[PDB]
């Protein structure tokens, strides 16, 4: 009788639950498929 | 609708989707800068503001106060020159509208596209826009059934948020 006896497994294979907090929420992110992204930054200012 | 909830967590929840790179640097060197692109927006300009509109819906043809009249400045033909001037440049067509009243408001504005950008927000529609000009934000709010913003787009097969503008395809 052990043979006729089965075990019913899950549903879905689960996963242990892991953070996704990325700093991809307060940063900014932009859409640019080319090579590389350039900003242009005023390191100074000007002088009056 | 259920596939709000995936397309808007992969695009990014409550920020500003931007879009376009050259939108206004194709504006000064297509439109300024050579009269067939210059005739070519102001020939279908002038003629779209130029056929007239009925209201129907009603039962019998008749706020054509309102479109007649928008606002203190640009008239009827002024306000769609202006809003097809938009969607012919940058495939975008936004209206402010102001209402101290509840309903039929009193002022259109042709917010201008280039200063503006969508934010998804969690789900479907976008929740609201802003008009970035200088450093400064506005953040429209779509949280509500009037809705101040008509988005205008033209056909976009790739993108979720915007037109294409044929201006772009003959660049």
């Amino acid at each position: 009788g052990g043979y006729l006896v089965d075990p019913q497994t899950s549903e879905t294979i689960r996963g242990v639950l892991r953070s996704t907090a990325s700093l991809r929420q307060i940063a900014s992110v932009v859409n640019v498929e080319a090579t590389s992204f350039d900003v242009l930054v005023d390191k100074t200012d000007m002088g009056s | 609708s259920v596939t709000g909830r995936i397309v808007a967590m992969a695009s990014g929840a409550g920020r500003p989707v931007w879009g376009p790179r050259d939108t206004v640097s194709l504006m000064r060197t297509g439109f300024a800068g050579n009269p067939v692109g210059f005739r070519s927006v102001k020939l279908i300009a002038e003629a779209t503001a130029a056929v007239p509109l009925i209201c129907q819906d009603a039962e019998r043809r008749y706020v054509l106060d309102l479109l007649r009249r928008p606002n203190a400045g640009q008239g009827r033909a002024e306000l769609f020159e202006a809003l097809i001037g938009q969607i012919l440049l940058s495939g975008n067509g936004y209206l402010e509208a102001v209402c101290p009243e509840p309903g039929v408001p009193r002022e259109l504005h042709v917010l201008r596209s280039d200063r503006m950008a969508v934010v998804p927000g969690a789900d479907g529609w976008p929740v609201g826009y802003d008009y970035t000009v200088g450093g400064r934000k506005h953040r429209f709010d779509m949280t509500g059934h009037p809705d101040p913003i008509c988005h205008i787009k033209s056909f976009h097969p790739t993108d979720d948020h915007y037109g294409l503008s044929p201006m772009q395809a003959a660049a």
